[PDB]
RNA sequence: UAUGCCAGCUGGUGGAUUGCUCGGCUCAGGCGCUGAUGAAGGACGUGCCAAGCUGCGAUAAGCCAUGGGGAGCCGCACGGAGGCGAAGAACCAUGGAUUUCCGAAUGAGAAUCUCUAACAAUUGCUUCGCGCAAUGAGGAACCCCGAGAACUGAAACAUCUCAGUAUCGGGAGGAACAGAAAACGCAAUGUGAUGUCGUUAGUAACCGCGAGUGAACGCGAUACAGCCCAAACCGAAGCCCUCACGGGCAAUGUGGUGUCAGGGCUACCUCUCAUCAGCCGACCGUCUCGACGAAGUCUCUUGGAACAGAGCGUGAUACAGGGUGACAACCCCGUACUCGAGACCAGUACGACGUGCGGUAGUGCCAGAGUAGCGGGGGUUGGAUAUCCCUCGCGAAUAACGCAGGCAUCGACUGCGAAGGCUAAACACAACCUGAGACCGAUAGUGAACAAGUAGUGUGAACGAACGCUGCAAAGUACCCUCAGAAGGGAGGCGAAAUAGAGCAUGAAAUCAGUUGGCGAUCGAGCGACAGGGCAUACAAGGUCCCUCGACGAAUGAC
RNA sequence: GCAUGGCAAGUCUAACCGGAGUAUCCGGGGAGGCACAGGGAAACCGACAUGGCCGCAGGGCUUGCCCGAGGGCCGCCGUC
């Protein structure tokens, strides 16, 4: 049995003194009606701040975390193997609408790893090389100067 | 396992593996969720006329003769819901969302799970099925589908010992209620469902109770009417196999 | 109120093998499982690899799934696997269910609850 | 149409033509065989036995036909009025059989015997 | 025991309830314009007797033809009389005839009539004559173009919001509108007419930066289709009316060419399968309608009636639904299967006829002006400097030019040619046809199951109800008595039932008549709850209860 | 938010398309949404698959002593 079921003979279903439930005092006005005075209480306060550039001449990357490229190497049989390479464009899905892709180093690298990028942090890299690997910047990646 | 083919005859005929599927295990509450979804999505929307009882220009005389604020016209009440010809206050509406989703999977996972509950010949008894064969479902040659005559199929039926159901689907039960005055006056158990290969059953289709189903299509209703799993079937050669990748 | 009759029957053979056996894990077990589903386990492999140890039975009182590495050859038990644990974990060990540890083992002994 | 009310309005509202097949009679062994067909449209010529009123069991002509009414005059199947008048008593051709045909039509007999049409 | 209280019984009043559905409500598929050749609507007529409704129109519930249909019929409407139909009526489909008056209403006037040949009025053509034509008005909503609030929200209120909503003016179609880039601007080595659906996204943008408001490109789909002028260069090679003769139009340019795969011109190359014009002209599908269509009306029992129970038997590519004296696959309609017709798709697709596409080089020959653009003032929009539009003023270039790419200018780059025009299909609505339903079931559902936009109200605009059910069959009560009596009553008759007897199935409560039980003319008022006594009670569906004694015997507990 | 259920580092399809027993239903459709990394107005940069300590449940042991998921207290890391 639900709640509502139940309210048959309550007279108020819950809203207490019958004198309650009428009109949109009872909410202190329509919608955010006062935000700024008796329900200040928990708007964010008023403002303007920042600004915004035009959408067309933003960038978003396509970003993978190392963690991710290392725990799936021997799972991804379909990709090179050497002295692994993986071209990382190959393997982070958004890949295509995106205005290039980058290698963030969060997690560990267990393997020897050769990584082709558009970008990679320094984080990505020292953990890269650390564990007998290269990074290969790609030809877009050739925008650093 | 094993599956008994038989033959026109009602004899044994060789035999092929029961495909996995039929081991799926019984889910009765994700059968009933299928068959609940099923049977919503075929609802009709309806609901009253936006402006029923609102057609008229009525208007409370207020304070001043002894009388209730309620809008009269022609010193006659209307247009309120207390009023008599008055509006319906929370009616049905057409705007009203009456279909019901399911995941792909979930609704996947009952068909199979409907599937298996066939291959229990307990199952099948408890849902109220009248038969006496120890196996189940009831696999027959493909030659089933050349079959013409509804009078053939009996005769198979009785020698697989399965007429017995048709038996029970024969009697309709005139309703109780005005389902009556919307032509639902009757109504009847679900007998044995009959899956093939190329097309529907025509000479099973007419049997009292018959349901005639495809085994690229055959659905969660047609295996378990109602949301009962454990429904009396008889699938042929082809048809078993097709049903082993659904 | 549970609604699947699969896992009612578990949680009430988890009682039977904790009350009859030994048991303490079964009755834990039991009880998390009849506590609401948002409260269940849901373990990643890199969990169950952090902190197993061989011969010592893990015990998921939920739900196992396919994320990270596990290479240490344990014997795990849970309610269900995804797809993808269950086969990353046959590869190094072994994928069991609740209810055949129950019976390989209703004292509940040797095991490590993971959640 | 499986509605129940559309299906007696179509039956209630059926222009004259269309009543014909309202006033129709099973036909005995004998004449089924005979023509093959398994009724006929009762005519106001034919014989006809009663299979099914108060007057079950009883043979007679037949005396009237009313279309409108889809309803039959059987001779002898009568009610006694207060007057002492005797009235005759409507009867369905659904509980009527036909035993002996009046077929001084030709149209009639024509479409008794073809085996494309039914009369 | 008057007046009277409480409960019940018999009869009534009333019309709830249950059952029933000729009506609604909603969804879906199909289809879709009518009118000066006088529509839609209205008025008045029209029947043997005819008031209402329907139909029809002085040929008046109809006339004719062809096809279907069939032995009956003369609408709803079952009377009386009379008639029609084998000379094939009724009835249905298609086509035709007739079709009064008012009505856009058009010779003129007028509350449906009247006065002495009439496209009134405005237009095009014009034989300049109403000679040939057009417009007008209607339609359920949908559609397009204009005019455009306020209550309300912001807890007041002015911008904002309600809302470009309500409402008003003008107008089209079966669908409208839009539409082959002076586009987009995931900026690109990219996309490629237009609607619409999903999404993009409550994102960008607007805003007393409050409340609120609110796109687009793209993407995935649906459906797909692309063309014609103006001009250059030609220059009467042309068009309309008429059978013809003949007339009219046209150098202020008819017609040829041509239209960013730029074109023209000159010299060449190749070639046509583009395009445009015209001819023919569907299949399939879908919607509706129609033909044919299997198998019990066997036994016994109950019943007024078998469609019930028991028994025996049958069909099924048909066990949808309905009807028939009660629960019917096999009694009747129908239903499955097969088949036929009309409509729509569509004058479309296909096919074919004619035309001729395209490429090179040269050439500043051609290419839409109050325009592009700027300024003042407003409206509108998400459009912010960067929406779209109006108004007043100003105002350019000529492809070697010009516009756009979300502030202005200059250069670069990329895109694209405004100020001429047409265009199928996919999408909206629901009048009309059909189908459907976990919708309502007569105070519901439409206002309307009924005389329904009826009766009735208001000068008028406008407002606006209530009313469903005898019975299997009218067998709808003969005869007699009574009476002022075709009333009513008595007796009687029919039927299973008249307590089914006419607004007649069932027949609640409030409540009324008579009557039964209890109380009652010396007595006190929330009408009762719980205890306990009187009196009252057919059965059924409850069967217990009383007293002696004895057994057990908590707290408590004596003379 | 919550309860139940499917699947799980993923998950779900929308419009729509095909089939069919033709509004149900079977197959297809991942366009796009949310989740998988955050910080910053922006430019732009880009994180612990565990380093330490308490310790509930549970497990272990020679019965206080170990191991102790979750939880708690710290370290440390990304960015302004
Ligand atoms: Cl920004
Ligand atoms: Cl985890
Ligand atoms: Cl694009
Ligand atoms: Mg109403
Ligand atoms: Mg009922
Ligand atoms: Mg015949
Ligand atoms: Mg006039
Ligand atoms: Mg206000
Ligand atoms: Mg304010
Ligand atoms: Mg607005
Ligand atoms: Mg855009
Ligand atoms: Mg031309
Ligand atoms: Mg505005
Ligand atoms: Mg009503
Ligand atoms: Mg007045
Ligand atoms: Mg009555
Ligand atoms: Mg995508
Ligand atoms: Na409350
Ligand atoms: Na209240
Ligand atoms: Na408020
Ligand atoms: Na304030
Ligand atoms: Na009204
Ligand atoms: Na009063
Ligand atoms: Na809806
Ligand atoms: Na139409
Ligand atoms: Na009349
Ligand atoms: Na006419
Ligand atoms: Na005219
Ligand atoms: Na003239
Ligand atoms: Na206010
Ligand atoms: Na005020
Ligand atoms: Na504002
Ligand atoms: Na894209
Ligand atoms: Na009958
Ligand atoms: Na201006
Ligand atoms: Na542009
Ligand atoms: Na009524
Ligand atoms: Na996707």
């Amino acid at each position: 049995t639900s709640k509502k079921k139940r309210q048959r003979g309550s007279r108020t279903h819950g809203g207490g003194s019958h004198k309650n439930r009428r009109g949109a005092g009872h909410r202190g006005g329509r919608g955010d009606a006062g935000r700024d005075k008796h329900e200040f209480h928990n708007h964010e306060p008023l403002g303007k701040s920042g600004f915004k550039r035009p959408q067309k001449v933003q960038e978003e990357a396509a970003t993978i975390d190392v963690r991710e490229i290392d725990e799936n190497v021997t799972l991804l049989a379909a990709d090179d193997v050497a002295e692994f390479r993986v071209d990382v464009r190959d393997v982070v899905e958004e890949a295509d609408d995106a205005d290039y892709v980058k290698v963030l180093g969060a997690g560990q690298v267990r393997h020897e790893l050769t990584l082709i990028a558009d970008d990679f942090s320094e984080g990505a890299r020292e953990k890269v090389e650390g564990a007998g690997g290269s990074v290969e910047l790609t030809d877009l990646g050739e925008e650093r100067q | 396992m094993q599956a008994t083919i038989y033959d026109l005859d009602g004899n044994t005929d060789g035999e092929v593996d029961l495909p996995d599927v039929f081991e799926t295990p019984v889910r009765s509450d994700l059968i009933g969720k299928a068959v609940r979804a099923a049977q919503a999505n075929r609802k009709q929307d309806y609901g009253s006329d936006e402006y029923a009882g609102l057609r008229t220009p009525a208007e409370s005389f207020g304070s001043g003769r002894g009388q209730a604020h309620v809008p009269k016209l022609d010193g006659r009440a209307r247009r309120v819901p207390q009023a008599v010809k008055g509006r319906s206050a929370h009616p049905p509406k057409t705007e009203k969302d009456r279909s019901l989703d399911l995941n792909d999977k979930e609704r996947q996972l009952a068909v199979r799970s409907a599937l298996a509950a066939t291959a229990d010949a307990d199952l099948v008894a408890d849902r109220g099925h009248e038969f006496d064969r120890d196996e189940v479902p009831v696999v027959v040659s493909d030659d089933f589908e050349d079959l013409v005559k509804t009078q053939e199929v009996v005769s198979l039926l009785e020698a697989l010992d399965v007429h017995a159901d048709i038996d029970r689907a024969d009697e309709t039960k005139i309703k109780a209620g005005q389902g009556s005055a919307r032509g639902r006056k009757y109504r009847r158990p679900a007998s044995i469902l009959f899956v093939t290969s190329d097309e529907p059953s025509t000479a099973a289709r007419n049997l009292a109770g018959a349901d005639v189903a495809t085994a690229s299509e055959v659905n969660t209703e047609d295996l378990a009417p109602g949301g009962a799993p454990g429904r009396l079937t008889v699938f042929t050669e082809s048809a078993l196999a097709e049903v082993a990748e659904r | 109120s549970k609604t699947n009759p699969r896992l009612s029957s578990l949680i009430a053979d988890l009682k039977s093998a904790a009350r009859s056996s030994g048991g303490a894990v079964w009755g834990d077990v039991a009880e998390r499982l009849e506590k609401p589903r948002r409260t269940h386990a849901e373990v990643n492999l890199g969990r169950i690899e952090r902190y197993a140890q061989e011969d010592e039975t893990v015990v998921v009182p939920g739900k196992v799934l396919g994320s990270g590495v596990l290479q240490k050859d344990v014997t795990v038990a849970a309610v269900d696997f995804s797809g993808t644990a269950e086969t990353k974990i046959d590869q190094v060990g072994e994928a069991v269910s609740l209810e055949q540890a129950i019976e390989n083992n209703p004292e509940g002994s040797h095991v490590r609850v993971i959640r | 149409s499986k509605q129940p009310d559309k299906q007696r309005k179509s039956q209630r509202r059926a222009p004259l033509h269309e009543r014909h097949k309202q006033v129709r009679a099973t036909l005995s062994a004998d004449l089924r065989e005979e023509y093959g067909q398994r009724n006929v449209r009762v005519n106001a010529g034919d014989t006809v036995e009663v299979l099914r009123g108060d007057f079950a069991g009883e043979e007679g002509e037949v005396i009237n036909v009313d279309l409108d009414k889809a309803v039959i005059h059987v001779e002898d199947v009568t009610l006694e009025k207060t007057d002492g008048e005797e009235v005759p008593r409507p009867l369905d051709t659904s509980n009527v059989r036909v035993t002996d045909l009046d077929l001084e039509d030709e149209k009639r007999e024509a479409r008794l015997e073809s085996e494309d049409d039914s009369a």
